[PDB]
């Protein structure tokens, strides 16, 4: 039941997404390694999601957080970068969607930095880069982002490198 | 999956190293989260 819906580069949508984007592009400590080197992006497309009854899985839940934390989902925008974005957008997030192997443990990761989730894309690392050429630095081949809004509710504040 | 650390619906993990980095964020239920916005894009080359 998933519908994708072009934004024109017109729209106010389209033009806060892509700033939202562009400006959490940063440096990182790799110097590239994982997501290649560069400090902006060419948007070439971005499309809403929409699915019912994801919309209302996610409604549900949202509520029940807030119901738990004095009527505040703490919701935010938040960049995803996955091997799986074809899945998550038709079946939505779940376990299988999940880093096993990330620093707080195995769940699903967000970022508010665009440039952070751009390392997962090919992979957790960049894995081996994109398909066809094998380069985690690739500059033709197209890639996708997530741009989600994600409840946060109650937040468990680590500190950490 | 995890679960959340009890009492929190979420973990924050806020950077203590490298001031530039923002805020990375778990969640531990898919119900947490919808995909809203499907970006297609390249990184480019500097100049
Ligand atoms: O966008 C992210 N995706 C991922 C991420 C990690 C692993 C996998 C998968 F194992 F390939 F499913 C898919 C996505 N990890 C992050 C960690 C920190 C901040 C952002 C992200
Ligand atoms: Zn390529």
């Amino acid at each position: 039941g998933t519908i994708l819906i072009d934004l024109s580069p017109d729209d106010k949508e389209f033009q806060s997404v892509e700033e939202e984007m562009q400006s959490t592009v940063r440096e990182h400590r790799d110097g590239g390694h994982a997501g290649g080197i560069f400090n902006r992006y060419n948007i070439l497309k971005i499309q809403k999601v929409c699915n019912k009854k994801l919309w209302e899985r996610y409604t549900h839940r949202r509520k029940e957080v807030s119901e738990e934390n004095h009527n505040h989902a703490n919701e935010r925008m938040l960049f995803h970068g996955s091997p799986f974005v074809n899945a998550i957008i038709h079946k939505g997030f779940d376990e299988r969607h999940a880093y096993i192997g990330g620093m707080f443990g195995a769940g699903i990761y967000f970022a508010e930095n665009s440039s952070k989730s751009n390392q997962y894309v090919y992979g957790i690392g960049g894995g081996t880069g994109c398909p066809v050429h094998k380069d985690r630095s690739c500059y033709i081949c197209h890639r996708q982002l997530l741009f989600c809004r994600v409840t946060l509710g109650k937040s468990f504040l680590q500190f950490s490198a | 999956m995890a679960h959340s650390p009890p009492g929190h619906h979420s973990v924050t993990g806020r950077p203590s190293v490298n001031g530039l980095a923002l805020a990375e964020y778990v969640i531990y239920r898919g119900e947490q989260a919808y995909p809203e916005y499907l970006i297609t894009y390249q990184i480019m080359r500097p100049e």
